[PDB]
């Protein structure tokens, strides 16, 4: 039994379920006012929201984890460590793996987050060397995978352009076995294209600004940001942002998590060779593509030790499958273009890849034995920009398959629980998730499958004929909206041409077809594979297996768009397979500013995150809940009845208590085990008494101790009053 | 008035030990410690407005039959002993029957009429038995109710 409650000094609203009334200017204002108080976090439920302070709050000390382990998560105020407790409890008494999903905007936040997580979790287990060992390599390898798969967007300087899971895996009797790295969705169209105002992945502006003169002379790269078709110099530079410094950060976080030194070196050959491919171009022949100049080719395949010939011929031909009498197809320019673009963006996921199994191999499992985890799973934020195109679409597709089964989920234990209650479920209206993600990814006429059919059709194809075939085949969805599909007079601005509306959870987002078919394209040929496993680079080498003759060749996926598709779902996978939290980062401004606090961003941040929908969904029918005994005890000073021992059973004093504070009975509902309030008024109003009340407890107390210490001192005068009278009279005498 | 003359003698002795004076009055100054001395506990409230009564002509002294009238007002009224308990409990986070000096402090500090810094300085060693290992109220209510 423990009376602490998070409604007890309660800054603003510390569970966003008793907000009231709900809307977006009563949430920002409640965060707003927290985090003037240095309360990063509050609830919704469960759900932890994470404003980034932008400094160090010393609330993470080994005495605030011995606060917060093995207690109940409403007994103290809003902290990450009650979800982790949360989370590890779980774990270790349930046997039960754990995956807390962490959303929002990317940056140092949600990187925090996550470290905070996994040390809470070292902290807790009390395994020692073992658990550190491989919490250090999830740590210490961050900064290496943000290099290859983070960048600059026109919203965030450092947006995780990927989704990745991290754990510590243990045996049934918590001892650590290691742990591991998953990434997925890597967006591989940035390394060959991006935005203006965009840049592509930081590795490439670390490399040719952190570099010495030797090693770019070593990796034939000039110095010159103009010189490669890959980067354009124009957004080349981010204020605030020293990529030469980074860059040996990066390599100094390469040492650190294992790296050898020819490896770090290997890598960054290959990006080298990545940026290279991106200055090959081609012409027609009369045998129609043939390379401009072959400089470029020429000096990579020394860079590599591959066969220039060999090399030079796969991007021109094609060799078809057995067994029909032709053995190659010839490539036109447009298919040569879509070859050293597959190339060089295959290359580059495929080096990150073996990044993170690199450093996967110093903390596996390497015991068939039976394990339990702690995982993160941190998917990257949904976004709106100016332009969305293909890049946008993929995020807010992933985005919104989390929030679909995420609300189903917490729509669906909130019924169970009202069940076991007794209590009667009333509907709620919430967004049709489910639709949304129906358009997108439905293998008969869905978005996705609408972009593959034409990418694959013989005929002419264009971002406009793909356009076209949406407007044929979607306009029957009641969310989908192009300029030539629909429509009512109710003052929208019309559509332009060459693009496609969406009604996602996070609002209306508006997708330019622009490159949508380029960027499906996605066909990473065998006569590339073979060219590249031949190369007397054993990284390179080693990044194509399937092209070693000795493994054979199995059919090669056309596409993007049905990769993401299925890297979405295995992500889901992770996830359903396992016990969910969720931690919803917020950032507070876009300056780093430490007290600084923009309602505007925090507004576009609380509608991606699909917060308000969360309290809604969350809160349902009743706004709080609480066990008879407990809430008995809390309140049985408010009538003059309950105080101080009664009454009867705890629903009987609940019942009792609430007559006499006149609380109408359509405000509360009786539970087989809790009482349940309607309305947050009614639960503060409670509250509000309480507090007045314990003005009062105190005063009892007070008066009690100055009554008992004159009282004390009263019948000590009076105790010896024969004496003090006299020695106030004469010795003597007559 | 409903006094009884062994309550008006009983009074009356405490009254004359804080009659200085010996005119037959006392400072409303001495109104509390005299009412505290006799075993009634009013609250710093409850004894303004009995100044304001007896003082709302301005001389600042009481006299003996305005004194009983006085004593007289929260003669019927108790606290009991549980409802004393049950009001240390209440600043217990835990169910102890125990609660830290510093916790102590706070409450008679901040909540209610505050106990002054020299108050809530000679309230901690006198609750304090086991010196100085924190508070057992249970056991310092027991005898700050003891009759
Ligand atoms: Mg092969």
């Amino acid at each position: 039994e423990v009376k602490s409650s998070l409604l007890d000094n309660m800054i603003g609203v510390g569970d966003t379920v008793l907000l009231e009334p709900l809307n977006e200017e009563t949430f920002i204002d409640n965060l707003k006012k927290r985090f003037d108080h240095n309360e990063i976090y509050t609830y919704i439920g469960s759900v932890v929201i994470s404003v980034n302070p932008y400094r160090s709050l010393p609330i993470y000390s080994p005495e605030k984890v011995e606060d917060y382990r093995n207690r109940n998560f409403y007994e103290l105020s809003p902290h990450i460590f009650a979800l982790s407790d949360e989370a590890y409890r779980s774990l270790r008494d349930q046997d039960k793996d754990q995956c807390i999903l962490i959303t929002g905007e990317s940056g140092a936040g949600k990187t925090e987050a996550s470290k905070l997580v996994m040390s809470y979790v070292a902290a807790v287990c009390g395994k020692g060397a073992e658990v550190n060992q491989v919490k250090e390599q999830l740590l210490q390898s961050t900064p290496v995978l943000e290099a290859f798969g983070n960048a600059k967007t026109v919203r965030n300087d450092n947006s995780s352009r990927f989704g990745k899971y991290m754990d510590i895996e243990f045996d049934f009797k918590g001892d650590p076995l290691g742990g591991v790295i998953s990434n997925y969705l890597l967006e591989k169209s940035r390394v060959v294209k991006q935005p203006r105002g965009e840049r592509n992945f930081h590795v490439f502006y670390q490399l040719l600004s952190g570099a010495s003169e030797e090693l770019l002379h070593k990796l034939k790269l000039e110095r010159d940001f103009s010189r490669y078709n890959y980067l354009s110099l124009d957004s080349a530079k981010v204020n605030g942002v020293d990529d030469a410094a980074n860059f040996r950060t990066v390599r100094n976080a390469m040492q650190i998590v294992g790296f050898s030194d020819p490896e770090a070196e290997s890598v960054l050959e290959v990006v080298a060779a990545v940026l290279k491919l991106g200055n090959i171009e081609f012409k027609p022949e009369s045998d129609e593509s043939k390379i401009k100049d072959k400089n470029e080719l020429k000096e990579i395949c020394e860079l590599t030790s591959i066969d220039q010939v060999v090399l030079e011929r796969a991007f021109s031909f094609r060799t078809v499958e057995a067994k029909q009498e032709k053995v190659s197809t010839t490539l036109n320019v447009a298919q040569a273009y879509y070859a050293r673009d597959a190339l060089a963006k295959n290359l580059y996921s495929r080096l990150f890849s073996w990044l993170v199994n690199r450093i996967n191999e110093s903390i596996k499992a390497q015991t068939k034995v039976r394990k339990k985890v702690m995982g993160v799973l941190d998917i990257y934020g949904f976004e709106i920009f100016e332009d969305n195109s293909f890049e946008q679409f993929i995020i807010n597709y992933c985005n919104e398959k989390l929030q679909q089964i995420f609300i189903e989920l917490t729509l669906k234990e909130e019924q169970e629980e009202y069940i076991r209650e007794d209590i009667e479920w009333t509907h709620i209206d919430y967004f049709n998730n489910a639709i949304i993600c129906d358009l997108i990814e439905n293998n008969t006429n869905g978005i996705l499958a609408m972009l593959d059919e034409e990418c694959l059709r013989p005929g002419t194809v264009t971002d406009e004929t793909f356009l076209e075939k949406l407007n044929q085949v979607c306009a029957t969805h009641q969310h989908f909206e192009s300029r030539m599909s629909k429509c009512r007079f109710l003052n929208d601005t019309t559509l332009p041409h060459s693009c496609f509306r969406i009604q996602h959870y996070a609002g209306k987002v508006l997708y330019q077809v622009e490159g949508f078919v380029d960027k499906n394209n996605d066909l990473l040929y065998r006569d590339l594979s073979q060219a590249m496993w031949k190369a007397g680079h054993a990284l390179i080498k080693s990044l194509f297996p399937e092209g070693n003759p000795a493994k054979v060749n199995l059919k090669r996926p056309p596409t993007a768009g049905s990769q993401f598709k299925a890297s979405v779902a295995t992500l889901m996978k992770n996830l359903q397979t396992k016990n969910p939290n969720y931690i919803r980062c917020i950032k507070p401004n876009d300056k780093k500013a430490a007290h600084i606090f923009s309602e505007s961003l925090v507004c576009h941040q609380i509608r991606y995150l699909g917060l308000l929908e969360n309290v809604r969904v969350r809160r349902a029918g009743y706004a709080f809940r609480q066990a008879y005994e407990p809430c008995l005890e809390r309140y049985k000073m408010l009538c003059k009845q309950t105080w101080p021992h009664w009454k009867g059973p705890a629903r009987s004093g609940v019942e009792v208590l609430f007559n006499e504070l006149e609380i109408p009975v359509e405000e509360y509902s009786f539970g087989r085990s809790k009482i349940f309030i309607r309305n947050p008024r009614t639960l503060f109003q409670l509250e509000d008494l309480r507090k007045q009340r314990l003005e009062d407890l105190a005063t009892l107390i007070q008066k009690i101790y100055r009554g008992w210490k004159c009282r004390t001192h009263f019948l000590l005068m009076k105790g010896l009053n024969d004496i003090f009278e006299a020695q106030k009279i004469e010795w003597h005498e007559d | 008035d409903q006094l009884t003359e062994e309550q008006i003698a009983e009074f009356k002795e405490a009254f004359s030990l804080f009659d200085k004076d010996g005119d037959g009055t006392i400072t409303t100054k001495e109104l509390g410690t005299v009412m505290r001395s006799l075993g009634q506990n009013p609250t710093e409230a409850e004894l303004q407005d009995m100044i304001n009564e007896v003082d709302a002509d301005g001389n600042g002294t009481i006299d003996f039959p305005e004194f009983l009238t006085m004593m007289a007002r929260k003669m019927k009224d108790t606290d009991s002993e549980e409802e004393i308990r049950e009001a240390f409990r209440v600043f217990d986070k835990d169910g102890n029957g125990y609660i830290s000096a510093a916790e102590l402090r706070h409450v008679m500090t901040n909540l209610g009429e505050k106990l002054t810094d020299e108050e809530v300085d000679e309230m901690i060693r006198e609750a304090d038995i086991d010196g100085d290992g924190q508070v057992n109220y249970e056991e310092f209510v027991q005898m700050m109710t003891a009759k």
